[PDB]
């Protein structure tokens, strides 16, 4: 048993359409409980000036009660199965997903759809939620990391959609009317803009079936039918500095225009983030980490914790990096960070590709640990590439990956590009934009 | 009195033109450079 054979042993995902538009998708195993939800292309990026935060709004009321069933009744009802509730909503993407016993698939089904089609958007329960997401604002609003990657978003795609938080504004979340989250669900939660994907011990069959009982209410106009192409989010060269001496430590995000799902570099960008890795204070490794930014981070003491990442979109996305040190070191942390941006589009190595290829091979995999890992990939893929894509097919992809393409692609999307940059707390060390600017070439 | 005078003045001329062009280019590059301050805003936001 090879990691190839073991590769093109895994069940395939099935998928298939239902007449209204929707998919259902499903990768089947021996497994007693399941993992089933819906995930819904909708999020802030298709929200505006006025319903900012409606998306999020009503994620807080996707879960007290529909009109078949109050909220008590549908509370008790998934309480005492042992299945368990959540869900999520991002920037482009939301999805409402429930855990089980595959026992169960098809009732849960019923209930997905349910939450889905008839959400109660009980008046009282509106105004209990507006003090509710009230509070999660000023909670999160310590959470330098978020409030950092939320401030990247909102210079880097400044004046466009993607500049806007999921949670939105503190003016529409005191003002939003049940008549705006109706139209908010109406709008977007539509069949041919969403997927139900599950995963464990379930039947395609059975799954497929209970969809089409309980996901009907086709459409008959085709605007009704037709996945509306969002307008595309324009990238800024640009810093936003948010400053308290008064905080403990700093945080720092750079990045550049990333490319965006459907692009084949991104596997590209993926290796490249495995190269510089990722820190924190508490890697036994200590030293000898073989990531040359994390070593330099130990030897020098350059910060608590630095992280890269590549988060991608339907048109656009972030390639970057992120820090968090004290106040006096900044200045080093940045210089070596940009160091190695500039080391990879540059002097890649054999070597570095062949580790960090590995890297990314079993941080795929792991991303399929579990039920709900591996139908959060399934909804995403279909939703993002309109298909799954194996282990085996990105593994095929992963190992096309060498030195040169990685210089290639790097150099592509990084070198001597304009950054967007966004730093909170005790930022009075980090340089200005035009000596940043500048350690974006020669290396 | 000043056998240089015809060559100081051919001087003079290229020292003109290579002035006004350099004089030019950088002038543009020290606005290029300081954009990012000139057009820089600022805002306080303090707490509660
Ligand atoms: C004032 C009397 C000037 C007589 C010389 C006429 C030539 C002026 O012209 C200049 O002369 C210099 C020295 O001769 C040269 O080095 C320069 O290249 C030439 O342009």
């Amino acid at each position: 048993a090879t990691y190839a054979q073991t590769l093109q042993n895994i069940p395939e995902t099935n998928v298939t359409t239902l007449d209204n538009g929707l998919r259902v998708a499903s990768e089947e195993s021996s497994q007693p409980t399941c993992t089933v939800g819906v995930w819904i292309g909708a999020g802030s990026r298709y929200e505006n000036e006025k319903n900012n935060g409606a998306g999020y709004f009503v994620e807080h009321l996707a879960f007290k009660g529909t009109k078949k069933r109050p909220c008590a009744a549908f509370e008790k009802e998934v309480e005492s199965m042992g299945a368990h509730f959540n869900g999520y909503t991002s920037r482009e993407q939301t999805a409402f997903y429930i855990k089980a016993l595959s026992k169960d698939m098809p009732k849960v089904v019923e209930l997905l759809a349910d939450v889905v089609q008839n959400c109660a958007l009980e008046e009282s329960q509106i105004e209990k939620e507006r003090g509710v997401i009230l509070q999660e604002l000023k909670e999160m609003d310590n959470d330098m990391t978020n409030v950092t990657f939320d401030y990247l978003h909102a210079t880097a795609f400044q004046g466009t959609a993607l500049a806007r938080t999921v949670e939105g504004t503190t003016e529409n979340i005191k003002h939003l009317t049940r008549a705006d989250l109706a139209s908010y669900i109406d709008t977007h939660f539509k069949a041919p803009r969403m997927v139900l994907a599950a995963a464990g011990g379930i039947s395609h069959k059975e799954l497929v079936d209970a969809a089409r009982q309980h996901f009907s209410g086709v459409s008959f106009t085709y605007k009704e039918d037709a996945v509306p192409i969002l307008p595309r989010c324009r990238f800024t060269g640009s810093e936003i500095r948010a400053r308290d001496d008064a905080l403990p430590v700093a945080h720092v995000a750079l990045a550049v225009e990333g490319p965006g799902w459907a692009d084949p570099d991104n596997v590209v960008l993926h290796v490249a983030n495995a190269i510089i890795g990722r820190y924190d204070r508490t890697f036994g490794g200590g030293k000898h980490l073989s990531s040359r930014l994390a070593a330099l981070a130990v030897e020098h003491k350059l910060c608590h914790s630095f992280q890269t990442f590549n988060t991608s979109y339907s048109d656009t996305g972030l390639f970057g990096f992120h820090f968090v040190a004290d106040p006096l070191s900044i200045d080093d942390m940045m210089f070596c960070a940009q160091g190695e941006w500039m080391r990879l589009c540059t002097s890649t190595t054999e070597s570095e590709v062949k580790r960090a290829k590995n890297h990314l091979r079993s941080a795929m995999v792991a991303q399929l640990d579990g039920t709900t890992p591996v139908c959060e990939t399934i909804g995403s893929h279909l939703l993002n590439y309109g298909r799954r894509i194996s282990l085996e097919e990105w593994d095929s992809r992963i190992s096309a990956v060498d030195a040169r393409m990685v210089r290639d692609v790097c150099s592509k999307y990084i070198y001597d590009k304009c950054p967007a940059l966004a730093a909170v707390g005790p930022i009075e060390q980090l340089l200005d934009y035009n000596r940043i600017r500048s350690g974006m070439y020669w290396i | 009195a000043e056998p240089e005078h015809d060559q100081r003045k051919r001087m003079g001329l290229k020292m003109l033109l290579i002035s006004a062009l350099l004089t030019s280019l950088l002038y543009y590059m020290k606005r290029h450079k300081w954009s990012v301050l000139k057009s820089r805003k600022m805002a306080y936001r303090p707490p509660k």
